């Protein structure tokens, strides 16, 4: 089921089927929203990266124009770390972040995580999934159990997604 | 039936357990394939090295243990288990 | 020459590896990753720091160098329960 989705991921012909498979796999893993973003080596043109997924349309439009890529705690984490980042209220410290958080929360992006991507050819990116859980405890427990399967998703996605974005 | 619990319920079979050690242990982990034996090989492998005296050859136990598993998917189940076991006893030690 | 070095830590401390290809940067990457986990007390899984850390190395030879340094570093403090 998940193993089959991995294979379909690698078999994907174009951005459309691949991004479709990526969403279908997030939804099966109990995550209603997923975003994958990937820049070439040594680029910071966030708004013009390869970006796919099913994030809420209203929010994606806002995110690009407002340049939230430079605000988002997960984005600067990805460029400085390998470890995944859970969306704890604490990752949002500064004013523009306490404010990025309010709105992201209104868009449904409350609970979830971001996995940084560091490709073999030095590519940089982010794989985020959001889950609708009763509260933060349930969400963080849930995400710790499925984290191994997600890290393999991250791996099949980075590998197959680089030779389609680029 | 919560949402997060309902995802656990399907995937019943693909779930695997790293039993409790000393620190707050019992990790319950979803794996893409059934892999409980690989998990236990990684747990035992790591205990065997701990239950050894003036200990000093950690990479070897890990390298030889992983190498005895034939699929990528088992190798990583073994790595996750073995390392979780080396965590359980790194925090049960201040 | 293309020797690699895992700096001494607490207990059983050191190494003299002739690595097949140059890999000191990868060794350091592995040491730092492990001590960054030992230091910052459990906020994420140790398995996570190992797996996501290894991913960031490009080559099988580098990845393996990362792993050796990571597990050695753990060994050092693990032994330190004298
Ligand atoms: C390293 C980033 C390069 C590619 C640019 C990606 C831009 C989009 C990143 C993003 O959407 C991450 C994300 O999921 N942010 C969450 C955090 C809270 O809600 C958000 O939208």
């Amino acid at each position: 089921a998940l193993v089959d989705g991995f294979l379909e991921l690698e078999r994907s012909s174009g951005k459309l089927e691949w991004s479709a498979i990526l969403q279908k796999m997030a939804s099966d893993l109990g995550f209603s929203k997923i975003l994958f973003g990937l820049l070439p080596k040594d680029s910071q043109d966030y708004e013009n990266a390869f970006i796919v997924g099913n994030y809420p349309a209203a929010w994606r439009e806002h995110y690009d124009r407002a340049g939230y890529a430079r605000v988002d705690p997960t984005v600067s984490h990805c460029t400085q770390s390998v470890l995944p980042i859970f969306w704890e209220p604490s990752i949002y410290q500064t004013r523009k972040q306490h404010e990025f958080f309010e709105e992201a929360s209104a868009a449904g992006l409350v609970y979830g995580l971001t996995m940084p991507l560091h490709g073999a050819r030095g590519e940089l990116g982010a794989l985020s999934l959001s889950v609708e859980a009763e509260n933060r405890a349930e969400a963080n427990r849930f995400m710790e159990s499925v984290l191994p399967t997600l890290w393999m998703l991250k791996d099949y996605a980075l590998q197959s997604g680089a030779g389609l974005a680029f | 039936k919560t949402h997060v619990d309902a995802i656990i319920e399907r995937y019943k079979d693909l779930m695997v357990e790293i039993p409790p050690a000393d620190r707050q242990p019992g990790l319950s982990l979803l794996w893409p394939v059934p892999a409980q034996p690989a998990i236990d090989k990684g747990v035992r492998q790591a205990e065997n090295w701990l239950a050894d005296q003036i200990e000093g050859q950690l990479w070897t136990a890990f390298a030889f243990g992983r190498d005895s598993l034939p699929t990528p998917m088992q190798k990583t189940a073994f790595e996750v288990a073995f390392l979780t076991r080396l965590q359980q006893r790194l925090v049960a030690a201040r």
